[PDB]
């Protein structure tokens, strides 16, 4: 379980206790007990052996955080070095935002499947987060072309800010 | 267009100012390609005269490769001199006439408003 509930929330399961009002045996319970004893125990033993071997030959890998280079806004046009660094960090942030959108979509699908018949009521916050992140994504990356760039994103943001400022005049 | 420059001695292959420039390293792709062209010239000559393509005329192939590398080296040194003196004259003219070549200040991508063309 590398994943954490902070980024992939899951409500605690509330399963009811059995109430076997009938006298018949339960083939589901018998098959689950036999399935555990026959399949789950050897698989658990194999995985424990594998994990013991991994703990013997344990190694590590890291994350490689990048630091913020100067952006496209604060250096002169025609300077290909600053433009290159700003373009690379913008493409990096673009890919990160793609995966943020993927995380929100996974969260929404998990909410819908977990709630089932009550998805129209108790998935309100998941749908609200999905709508807000969709609106922000549409504000920053939507109309950019197949040659999307930091310069094009900046031009779109400046046009949107100009329209909002003009609307705020009246 | 550079024949009328001051100090142009006529019909001079390599003036002494060329002696100020670093020569080719004698194994650079221009000269290696010139030697390859000489070798191909020898092979094509053998095939046209209907001899064995490489088994025959080893002295001819050696002379071809050597002559191509030799002439290519001296011509390459001359061309390096010509390009160097063209760059020198251009930089000197820039320094002589600064009012015709202003150091234009470019501004950042925070004042210019590039129009945005959506691709809906
Ligand atoms: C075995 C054969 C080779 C033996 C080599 C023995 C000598 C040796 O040790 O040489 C090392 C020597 C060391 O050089 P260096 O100073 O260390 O720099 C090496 C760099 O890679 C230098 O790399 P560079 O990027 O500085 O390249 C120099 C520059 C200038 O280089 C050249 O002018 C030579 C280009 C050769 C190709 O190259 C170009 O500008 C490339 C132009 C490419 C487009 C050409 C378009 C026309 C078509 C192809 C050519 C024509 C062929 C016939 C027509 C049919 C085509 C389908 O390297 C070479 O000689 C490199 C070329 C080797 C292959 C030659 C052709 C085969
Ligand atoms: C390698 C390519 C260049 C080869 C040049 C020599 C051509 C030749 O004689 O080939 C025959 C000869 C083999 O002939 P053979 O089997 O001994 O006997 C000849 C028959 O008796 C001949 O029988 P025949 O002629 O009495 O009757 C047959 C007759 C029947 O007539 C026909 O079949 C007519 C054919 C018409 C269609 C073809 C038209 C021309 C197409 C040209 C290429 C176009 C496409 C290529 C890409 C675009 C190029 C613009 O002719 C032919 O079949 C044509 C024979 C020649 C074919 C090869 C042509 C080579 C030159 C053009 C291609 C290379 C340049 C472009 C590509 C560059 C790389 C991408 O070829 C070689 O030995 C090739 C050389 C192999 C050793 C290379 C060693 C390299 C060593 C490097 C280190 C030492 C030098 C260091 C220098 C640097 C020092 C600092
Ligand atoms: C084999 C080559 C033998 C070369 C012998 C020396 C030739 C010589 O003196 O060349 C100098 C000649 C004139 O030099 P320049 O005053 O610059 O003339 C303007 C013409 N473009 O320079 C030129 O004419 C430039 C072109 C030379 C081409 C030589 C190979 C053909």
């Amino acid at each position: 379980d590398s994943w954490d509930k902070d980024v992939y929330p899951e409500p605690p399961s509330r399963t009811p206790a059995p109430s076997p009002q009938t006298s018949l045996p339960n083939p589901i319970t018998y098959l689950t007990k036999a399935y555990d004893l026959v399949v789950d125990w050897p698989v658990t033993l194999v995985r424990e052996f594998i994990e013991r071997q991994h703990a013997k030959n344990r190694t590590y890998y890291y994350h490689r955080q990048y630091r913020r280079v100067p952006d496209i806004t604060e250096c002169k046009e025609g300077d290909v070095l600053c433009i290159y660094e700003a373009e690379m960090q913008w493409r990096r942030d673009f890919k990160v935002d793609q995966e943020i959108m993927n995380i929100i979509q996974e969260r929404l699908k998990a909410c819908q499947q977990r709630e089932g018949e009550n998805y129209q009521q108790n998935c309100a916050k998941e749908l609200e987060q999905f709508t807000k992140v969709t609106k922000a994504y549409q504000d920053r990356y939507l109309d950019l072309g197949a040659y999307y760039s930091a310069r094009k994103c900046l031009a779109k943001q400046k046009q949107r800010m100009l329209e909002e400022r003009k609307a705020a005049r009246q | 267009m550079m024949n009328g420059r001051p100090g142009h001695e006529p019909l001079k292959f390599l003036p002494d100012e060329a002696r100020s420039l670093p020569p080719p390293k004698l194994n650079d792709p221009r000269l290696v390609y010139m030697g390859l062209l000489g070798y191909c010239t020898g092979l094509m000559d053998n095939m046209l005269r209907m001899r064995p393509v490489m088994r025959a005329g080893l002295h001819r192939q050696l002379l071809f490769v050597t002559s191509f590398v030799f002439a290519g080296y001296f011509y390459l040194k001359r061309q390096n001199y010509l390009y160097a003196v063209k760059d020198h004259d251009m930089f000197g003219y820039i320094k002589l006439h600064p009012e015709d070549f202003p150091e234009k200040e470019k501004k950042t991508y925070a004042e210019i408003l590039e129009p945005f063309h959506p691709v809906r």
